[PDB]
RNA sequence: CCGAGUGUUACAGCCCCCCCGGCAGCAGCACUCGCCGAAUCCCGGGGCCGAGGGAGCGAGACCCGUCGCCGCGCUCUCCCCC
RNA sequence: UAGCUGGUUCCCUCCGAAGUUUCCCUCAGGAUAGCUGGCGCUCUCGCAGACCCGACGCCCGCCACGCAGUUUUAUCCGGUAA
RNA sequence: GUGGAAUGCGAGUGCCUAGUGGGCCACUUUUGGUAAGCAGAACUGGCGCUGCGGGAUGAACCGAACGCCGGGUUAAGGCGC
RNA sequence: CUAAGGAGUGUGUAACAACUCACCUGCCGAAUCAACUAGCCCUGAAAAUGGAUGGCGCUGGAGCGUCGGGCCCAUACCCGG
RNA sequence: CGGCCAAGCGUUCAUAGCGACGUCGCUUUUUGAUCCUUCGAUGUCGGCUCUUCCUAUCAUUGUGAAGCAGAAUUCACCAAGC
RNA sequence: CGCGGAGCCUCGGUUGGCCUCGGAUAGCCGGUCCCGGGUCCGGUGCGGAGUGCCCUUCGUCCUGGGAAACGGGGCGCGGCC
């Protein structure tokens, strides 16, 4: 297993996804998290905004250019939660944290690869539906992220190129199903062997 | 305590033919059409009849707080049905002690402007919601007559122009001036 | 006294025969306990509070387990208890539905700890009775008294959240 | 929404626990979580089960609540549940899923050769069907 | 076809008492709920380890203590069977 | 001169504290008894019967003294808690 | 001599003798004080003299006391990262 | 002199100021009201470098209560050198 | 420096503003109380200069209350930007 | 520009691929007749399924029968997008 692990960020809770990622990165396993604006945080929006604004006040008052670096993109907010779950003062955790690539939106190395989903970190699995939650993309916008408008215009452009891919992929799927009815007197021998051993219900 | 089932049905007249796209009620009547989604509430909506067309809504294992959202959905659906057959109409009087409040309606009932409130020079300009048309009455001397399909837009537009005429830094037990909602009626009085 | 799942016991005791009372009266209690070592010592706890009887001047004549006389019929159980709070002590009447009697009492110990933070040493079960459906008081029990009971399983949450852990498809919850 | 309901006579499919894989019938309901439950013809004696173990089917038997064993047995046997099951697609998916698991090293070889041939014909046929759909010359 | 009444088995069933039950199984291989083994035995798998070094009461030991205790099998009887 | 500071040089092995009593122009010290170590000594059980081997005297029954931050059984004592 | 309750244990005795005579903490009882990480007692254990596991960190808490190692299993405490 | 009724709660009162509560049998026709009590949560809840369930974080729980099965390792226990 | 209770004050009227007899807290700019750290030394009051922080808000922005007609004023809230 | 060759030096990991809908979750997916829709037909413990799918590697020679014949192979050239 030498490939990378591509996780869609949308619908996942922030710290449930982060403990999943941080244990994989320490076990080898290159992993890319794309679409970090879709990451959710439980609790209502105003509550989670206050916890970020309370973080924005911790600065070294002698020289705040040395202080806590308050990263404001959703990809770099997620990158610090998984860093907090890593032993990043050692060489092992620094060599971990560069097996992790985080992205806002889905850049053109990873837009043509199929994304994975971690069900133990999803909002529809881990929250009761009558609980309030927030979005990492919205919350980063009110704390100073410059680019949710340009990232939204590039995600709607990616999706309409992806609709065209799907309805052509699905157009081949009904030609393959059309073929299986054309050739069935010459593959009835092989569809009996597959049906005997648990393939082809 | 979580109640196994709490339902409430809504009668639909023959003028209106509502549909259900999941938890979105599209009510369509003679005065136009309306649309709200209730996808912040976990209920099941279902049309029942074939000749009378009731609308039920069920909750299934709700606690006390969840059990309150059932009759609110029924009340919002009934204000949709009243809104597309009768429609909503708010008459609001302008109360003044000395300085006559001059309201003149700007472009096609979408903007009102209020000139002389407590004898001052700043001109209030308050925009209606999309769909609400305001007017100056002819039945009385000074009441606004604003009307529309959706109740939360007609009522919001009366609330904007009532909070536009607030007295500041004075006692408001004298100085009772402003425009206040006088009645909440309907068009096409049945 | 901890818990874990309770059993009913029929514990019978009597004072040691002095040369004053040659045959002392046999007393019995019904005592819910994890096992019979704990059951014999709840006996002397309660019987010291009632009769002037300690376990030094006494003997457990019989201590046996009561089995449920109809463990397949669904029953309604009235429970009278008495428990100590952070403030003074209080009386209660609770109700449950269970197949076994000690199942209903176990269900009460979990529930008194849940709603009241009552630890098991603070609770004294003083009478437990099977109630007819007509005599029930608690509306959380009585809503199941319906010959046409019908309800769906609305929002099924995924339980196998790590088999698989990384997957390509998002879970369905409507079933 | 909500076609399948927990009720008396509803046939469920036990998904995990010790009785995993057995059809069973809901006899009575307890306290929102558990159900009195009996499989007379599937070797599950009458007992209590949590609803999270069981998965509802489309089959409903007709008997009143808390009947004895013999009245759910004979309601099972007429309108035969054991043969309506193993005719649905859902019991066929289970049957296929375990016979893929009990597939030896030689049967994986015979499937490998068969599927490699079977995908040659189908792939050859879709080359012809999409070059014949390519023969279109209309404005 | 659902809902509400009605009342006592009817075109379902449930509870109790018997005047008495019969059979099977039996803490069940129908994973409903125990405690055990002089009332208990058999077989297998994984792991770590090999410390010590003249044990012969018998021949008068000789290439060479396969020796003590313990548990067994055969032969110094005879017959039969495969 | 200093009842006061500071320093006081190799290794392993075994044993292992006290800041409390009483007296002192005694209160940053000593004497005193406790607590520690060392050196022993006086006895006891006895060693155990070459490999062996529970035994070898008188139907029973018995297996040395002493000792203890302990209980039991007797029996006194006390004026706290309530 | 039936060695006169149970249980455990080898005991007795002498000489010489160093260091110490600033202690501190905790449960329960307790005195002065509004109290104090305060001052003063009783009882036992501890720290001082003592590492190790746990309480993120810590003289004193909880578990358990230490020759140099292998295997196994626990205690208190834990088991998202 | 009623089908049940003010020497007033009720239009704050030197005013015949003046309006229909109280008590109802038909309407609306099924349960409801009150006083307590104690769980969690909230208000009560204000200090100075920027900051602390240890941190990240966590809300079908990684919170609180009562519980089960597994499991993790001390120089402790066990077997061995 | 705040809270709770409510006899009273407030022409009437407990609670606009108050608040006796009680009682519950917070804070560490006071001083007591203590003696843990420093006596082989931590330069010891104030002013001057200069920065930052706190809020228990004097003013200013946005509000709520009055025994708020206007004016002035008092009481609270968000708030330490200036 | 070549793999064009010849050898070295040094750093090591690794042991088949997955080439893409958007989302919903108190609902989804897939086909279809009439103006991206309405109809209609299916599926739904997802089988048009990541609990999945695709590639499969002993090499050859004799030799047949199927699949094929619109094919295979070229770091083939040339052009286009
Ligand atoms: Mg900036
Ligand atoms: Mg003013
Ligand atoms: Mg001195
Ligand atoms: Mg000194
Ligand atoms: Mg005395
Ligand atoms: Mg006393
Ligand atoms: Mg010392
Ligand atoms: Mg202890
Ligand atoms: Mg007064
Ligand atoms: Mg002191
Ligand atoms: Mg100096
Ligand atoms: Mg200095
Ligand atoms: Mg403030």
């Amino acid at each position: 297993e030498v490939q990378v692990l591509v996780l869609d960020g949308r619908g996942h809770l922030l710290g449930r996804l982060a403990a999943i990622v941080a244990k994989q990165v320490l076990l080898g396993r290159k992993v890319v998290v794309v679409r970090c604006e879709g990451i959710n945080i439980s609790g209502n929006f105003y509550r989670n905004k206050l916890k970020y604004l309370a973080f924005l006040r911790k600065r070294m008052n002698t020289n705040p250019s040395r202080g806590p670096y308050h990263f404001r993109a959703p990809s770099r907010i997620f990158w610090r939660t998984v860093r907090g779950m890593l032993p990043h003062k050692t060489k092992r955790g620094q060599a971990a944290l560069d097996r992790l690539k985080v992205f806002d939106g889905i850049p053109p190395p990873y837009d043509k690869k199929k994304r994975m989903v971690v069900p133990a970190a999803l909002k529809v699995v881990r929250l009761k539906p009558t609980r309030k939650f927030a979005y990492l993309g919205r919350l980063a916008h009110e704390v100073g992220w410059k680019y949710q408008a340009v990232t939204a215009t590039l995600e709607e452009k990616r999706k309409e190129k992806a609709k065209i891919h799907y309805r052509k992929k699905k157009q081949l799927m009904r030609l393959r199903k059309q073929a299986e009815k054309n050739v069935e007197k010459k593959i009835d021998k092989y569809t009996e062997v597959l049906k005997t051993h648990g393939l082809l219900v | 305590m979580k109640t196994i089932l709490s339902n409430q049905t809504v009668d639909i007249p023959e003028n209106v033919d509502i549909t259900l796209k999941g938890r979105t009620v599209i009510v369509k009547g003679p005065r136009g059409t309306l649309r709200r989604d209730f996808n912040h509430i976990n209920v099941e909506l279902s049309l029942l009849g074939k000749k009378k067309k009731r609308l039920r809504v069920d909750k299934w294992w709700g606690n006390r707080k969840e059990l309150a959202t059932v009759r609110t959905i029924c009340s919002h659906v009934q204000n949709m049905i009243k809104g597309v057959t009768l429609g909503f109409r708010y008459k609001m009087r302008s109360v003044y002690a000395h300085f006559p409040i001059n309201v003149v309606i700007q472009e096609n009932g979408s903007l009102v402007e209020i000139r002389n409130f407590l004898g001052e020079k700043y001109i209030r300009r308050v925009r209606m919601r999309p769909g609400v048309a305001c007017s100056v009455s002819q039945a009385q001397k000074d009441e606004l007559i604003l009307e529309g399909n959706d109740i939360e837009l007609v009522s919001n537009s009366a609330a904007l122009i009532q909070q536009a005429t607030t007295v500041k830094n004075k006692d408001i037990r004298k100085f009772l001036d402003g425009i206040y909602v006088s009645e909440k009626g309907t068009v096409q009085q049945a | 006294k901890a818990s874990g799942t309770l059993r009913e016991y029929k514990v019978v005791g009597r004072c040691l025969p002095t040369p004053k009372c040659h045959t002392p009266p046999l007393y019995r209690m019904r005592i819910f306990a994890p096992n019979h070592v704990v059951a014999k010592s709840r006996f002397w706890y309660f019987v010291s509070q009632l009769k002037k009887m300690k376990k030094s001047s006494g003997e457990i004549v019989y201590c046996g387990q009561v089995f449920e006389k109809s463990p397949l019929r669904v029953k309604n159980f009235g429970i009278w208890l008495r428990y100590d709070s952070r403030s003074g002590t209080h009386n209660m009447y609770r109700e449950y539905r269970d197949l076994t009697t000690a199942g209903a009492v176990t269900q009460c110990y979990r529930d008194m700890g849940a709603r009241h933070r009552a630890r098991a040493h603070s609770i004294q079960i003083m009478k437990v009775e099977e109630i007819a459906a007509s005599k029930c008081r608690r509306p959380a029990v009585k809503q199941f008294h319906d010959s046409k009971i019908k309800f769906p399983l609305p929002h099924r949450v995924l339980r196998r959240q790590h088999k698989p852990r990384f997957t390509t498809k998002r879970p369905n919850t409507f079933f | 929404v909500f076609r399948r309901f927990v009720e008396v006579g509803r046939v469920a499919y036990v998904s995990f626990g010790p009785h995993a894989g057995k059809l069973v019938a809901i006899v009575d309901v307890i306290d929102q979580n558990r159900a009195l439950v009996d499989g007379p013809c599937t070797q599950v004696r009458r007992q209590a089960m949590p609803f999270k173990c069981m998965q509802l089917t489309d089959f409903i038997l007709k008997f009143p609540h808390s009947a004895h064993q013999k009245y759910v047995r004979q309601a099972w046997q007429k309108a035969d549940i054991n043969t309506k099951w193993a005719a649905t697609r859902w019991a066929k998916k289970i049957e296929a899923r375990e016979r893929k698991a009990k597939m030896t090293d030689f049967d994986r070889f015979k499937v490998m050769k068969a599927k490699k041939m079977r995908n040659r014909i189908i792939k050859n046929e879709v080359k012809k069907l999409q070059k014949a759909a390519l023969l279109k010359a209309s404005p």
